[PDB]
RNA sequence: AAUCCCCCGUGCCCAUAGCGGCGUGGAACCACCCGUUCCCAUUCCGAACACGGAAGUGAAACGCGCCAGCGCCGAUGGUACUGGGCGGGCGACCGCCUGGGAGAGUAGGUCGGUGCGGGGGAU
RNA sequence: CGCUGACUGGGGCCUGUAGAGCACUGAUAGGGCUAGGGGGCCCACCAGCCUACCAAACCCUGUCAAACUCCGAAGGGUCCC
RNA sequence: GUCGCCUCCUAAAAGGUAACGGAGGCGCCCAAAGGUCCCCUCAGGCGGGACGGAAAUCCGCCGGAGAGCGCAAGGGUAGAA
């Protein structure tokens, strides 16, 4: 998108490998290397789910 | 006084010599009747400020006459009125007038004067028991004075539909106090 | 390379509100009342307003829907008459 | 059953929209003609607001 | 039914608050319902500009603690007058007050009917 | 405010919540000196006293037992109409320990909650 | 009857400019006044004015009370010519629907003050009609 | 057990039920109440939420009644505005003919009306 | 395709200018009650005192609003008959 | 000067219309204003007391919610967002 080193920056994240992403828009603004929360890969369903990248 | 009428005929009525005016009492009414000629003379009187009434088939010979109307229009005059009798002993909604004189004491001699945003009295008496004229004046008046409802002085009949404190008549510069 | 001032001049733009199906008509699982969109629908007609009473639409399916304060969320049920059997 | 029996008069010319449709519609072809119907609020309708349109006449 | 508007107990605060981080565990040690309420304004009248700030403290206390309190803190308390306030109640000290309880206090409750508590009552 | 607005305490639309769907208002009213419940079903429905602590007489178990058991039948009685599944109603307070009480009896009862 | 941008935006918010309502004196019966029948956003100034020069003539007892006051205003000249005309701002006043009631030369017997008003009307501009109140004038 | 009086859960009509002034009720009802180990529980205390139980009380919330002061409701006859038709004035505008016809403004009206169930109260 | 169409009669459901209205809001005038600034007086840390000048807010008499409206029609709409 | 887009007014009352006609906002953001389950009852005014004399902090009364909602308006609307 509007690539705009402003506090705003697009990121994704990881199934464990459950495979590909899924959509995520973010803010370095608070918890920098912070990002995860679960999903479901094209791998069976679920997975946690790392979002840096 | 007489007016009569009461079908159902208000535009050319309420054209002519005779003006619209209900026949409103406690309980019911009846077609306006009245006329665009004795409203006249009387109301000249003082429409609600004293009362008497008239003989329509001698039917019911009562007072209480107008508590509502209008010379409305803008020409300036009225069309299309209100009247209400009371043969009862509840006579409130009474509302006559309350004159002074001219007691000398910020006029003729400050110029002074003072402004009287009540001269009426809306009040309730001893029903059918009111004097047509009522006078109240204990005088005073120039600088920044004013006297309003709560003093007052009411005589007789213990009413005063109205409160305390509020627009009774003042004194004003007319010019510089 | 700017803007000016003094100058308010601002047009407004364009919107599309509508009561679409108004009071009382055939009832399809379709948008029903409308003056808030992302609304959310309700069940039946609706009669919950700021004026008081309430609204039928002698229309009945699925649902219909809101518009987030005004009109006022169905609930009222009232599939009509044309709901019995066959 | 208030059979009514109008005429033509002050041609439509330029006049409303709709008002002339009342013209078509209880049946009114060329100028100062007379037609006639059932009182029939409907028709009634219609005819009256094209009240000046022309005559009406209470008949059968 | 003089067995009315006689009284029985009813509410009793105490508290203190500055412009502040613990002086309220002097509080804690001293009865037991700590207060924690956030005092504030914007302006320098002791520097106490920051207008969203944790510095109020109150240790609400009615009916059987404020029992304890009344008791042991009543004797230190030199006073007994003026400091009587109408609305049946009074405030005085490093910050304490306690409210009358005639009979028809309570009502002035209620989210209905709320009788905007009588002069007579009270 | 509107009646519901300036008054307190209630939350009826915490009912209303429920009254969408998913069956009777198995409503439970309360009042410490015992409990009463009806059935509030949609359509300007009804109820059919299905258990209350004076229906039979209100005994001498206390809270306790009380519901454990004017729930149950409650929800006998009630089965015996031609209910099956029907919605929970915590009338008011939290699902107290009465409250959960009376709860029982709908489940022991048999009419699904 | 274009009117004015807003009461907060182009010009809405005033005192408008001019000098109060009141003065003569009192009265309880004595109807003596001044009302007209013409249409015209009363030229505040103009207006102001006018009734002024009326106490000018005057001084004291005759309700010089007065029931007017304008509170929105015109615009024009100002900036490149004639086309896409911006606005700047300039004379108040207030409608005068089709006559009624005026100011008032309210008080017992004092046409001393009647004549008076009348030099009021005199003044004015939209014409002006010369009348009396419930009962007259006394 | 398939009638009225009462209280209790409680619903519809979004104040002709609100405010408040006085009053009445506790056999029954209901609350307040009596205590706090365990269920749960207060950012502080079992005030509120809460478990167990008599005595005490109707004070309070509360329920029925009376009171128009504040409010709420609100006609008839009436005036503005106007759909339609046609006339006057250069003029801002005025008027007529035909169906529609409010608010405010006096009368007065109101101190709810009515559902279902539960406890009784009427062999 | 064939009575569905402009239009009228009926029936619901809507919009809420004009008007009107003042409890929402913003004006605004005559005034009463009042505290803020006065102002003259004990010399005035007195924060005690009277009162003719300006006011805020509440109360009475009044009045303007397209971007105000507790109120509310003319009329237009839309589905059905 | 100005072009996009969000709201008011203009639109005459369904919807919708110029004007270089009125006024005002946006090319953000919030990882927790997210999802639910559980509790809360606003501004304000008045009366009484610490540090406090605008302007808190607590305690006791009054309240078609006038506060409340990241941002402009407008609708909403505590039952509550």
């Amino acid at each position: 998108a509007k690539d705009g080193p402003r506090i705003i920056v697009k990121m994704e994240s990881s199934a464990g490998t459950g495979f590909y992403y899924t959509t995520t828009k973010n803010r370095r603004n608070t918890q920098a290397k912070l990002e995860l929360k679960k999903y479901d890969p094209v791998a069976k369903k679920h997975v946690v789910f790392r979002e840096k990248k | 006084m007489e007016l009569t009428a009461k079908p159902r005929t208000p535009k050319q009525k309420l054209d002519e010599s005779m003006i619209a005016a209900v026949a409103y009492n406690k309980e019911n009414n009846v077609s306006f009747a009245l006329d665009r000629k004795a409203f006249d003379r009387a109301f000249r009187q003082q429409s609600t400020t004293g009362l008497f009434d008239i003989t329509v088939e001698g039917g019911e010979t009562f007072p209480a006459l107008v508590k509502a109307v209008q010379m409305d229009k803008r020409k300036r005059a009225p069309i299309h009125v209100d009247f209400y009798m009371v043969t009862y002993g509840e006579p409130v909604e009474v509302s006559v007038p309350v004159h002074t004189t001219g007691r000398s004491q910020g006029e003729v001699q400050g110029g002074l004067v003072d402004i009287v945003v009540h001269n009426l009295q809306i009040v309730a008496p001893g029903p059918r028991r009111i004097p047509q004229e009522l006078v109240v004046d204990v005088t005073k008046m120039n600088i920044g004075d004013h006297i309003t409802a709560g003093d007052i002085k009411l005589p007789e009949g213990c009413t005063l539909a109205a409160d305390p404190e509020l627009t009774v008549v003042s004194v004003l510069p007319p010019r510089l106090t | 390379a700017h803007k000016k001032g003094v100058g308010s001049s601002k047009n407004g733009r364009d919107s599309n509100p509508k009561y679409l199906g108004v009071k009382k008509f055939g009832g399809e699982v379709v948008k029903a009342g409308n003056i808030l969109v992302r609304q959310r629908g309700t069940k039946f007609k609706a009669g919950q307003g700021v004026g008081m009473g309430r609204d039928h639409t002698l229309f009945a399916l699925s649902d219909g829907k809101v518009v987030f304060i005004n009109k006022g969320k169905g609930a009222r049920f009232i599939s009509i008459e044309a709901a019995q059997t066959e | 059953m208030p059979r009514l029996k109008v005429k033509l008069v002050k041609s439509p010319i330029g006049y409303p929209k709709d008002q002339k449709a009342a013209l078509k519609a209880l049946g009114l072809r060329r100028l100062q003609q007379e037609r006639v119907l059932e009182d029939t609020p409907a028709i009634r309708g219609n005819v009256e607001k094209v009240a000046h349109l022309v005559r009406v006449e209470v008949v059968e | 039914f003089h067995e009315m508007r006689e009284p029985r107990i009813e509410k009793v605060v105490v508290h203190m608050g500055i412009g502040h981080a613990n002086a309220e565990d002097i509080l804690g040690e001293i009865t037991g319902q700590m207060p924690v309420r956030t005092k504030a304004k914007r302006t320098v009248g002791e520097f106490d500009i920051r207008e969203g700030d944790p510095i109020g403290a109150k240790v609400t206390l009615r009916d059987e603690m404020a029992e304890e309190f009344l008791q042991t803190a009543l004797p230190l308390a030199e006073l007994a007058t003026s400091q009587f306030d109408d609305t049946g109640n009074f405030s005085f000290g490093l910050d304490v007050t306690v409210n009358l309880v005639r009979p028809g206090y309570r009502v002035a409750k209620r989210d209905k009917a709320s009788r905007s508590i009588p002069t007579k009552h009270r | 405010p509107m009646r519901r607005r300036r008054e307190a305490r209630t939350d009826y639309h915490q009912r209303l919540r429920l009254l969408k769907s998913g069956k009777p208002r198995l409503v439970a009213r309360k009042s410490n000196k015992h409990v009463r419940a009806q059935l509030v079903t949609p359509n300007g429905d009804d109820t059919l006293a299905s258990a209350h602590s004076s229906d039979l007489a209100e005994y001498g178990w206390e809270p306790t037992g009380s519901a454990y058991l004017t729930g149950l039948l409650a929800g006998l009685r009630a089965q015996e109409a031609g209910v099956e599944e029907a919605v929970l109603d915590i009338g008011l307070n939290s699902p107290t320990p009465k409250v959960f009480a009376i709860q029982e009896g709908a489940i022991d009862a048999g009419l699904d909650i | 009857s274009i009117k004015p941008t807003r009461r907060e935006y182009i010009s809405g918010i005033p005192g408008k400019g001019i000098a109060q309502f009141k003065m003569g004196n009192n009265t309880y019966p004595a109807q003596v006044e001044n009302v007209v029948e013409k249409p015209v956003q009363i030229r505040h100034n103009a207006l102001e004015a006018a009734r002024n020069a009326a106490n000018r003539f005057v001084q004291n007892s005759g309700k010089f009370r007065i029931r007017k006051f304008p509170f929105h205003v015109i615009r024009e000249q100002d900036g490149d010519g004639m086309r896409a005309p911006f606005g700047k701002s300039v004379g108040t006043a207030a409608r005068s629907h089709g006559a009624n009631h005026d100011f008032i030369a309210w008080v017992n017997p004092d046409p001393a003050v009647e004549f008076a008003w009348r030099r009021a009307y005199m003044k004015v501009t939209p014409t002006v009609n010369i009348d009396s109140s419930p009962a007259g004038n006394a």
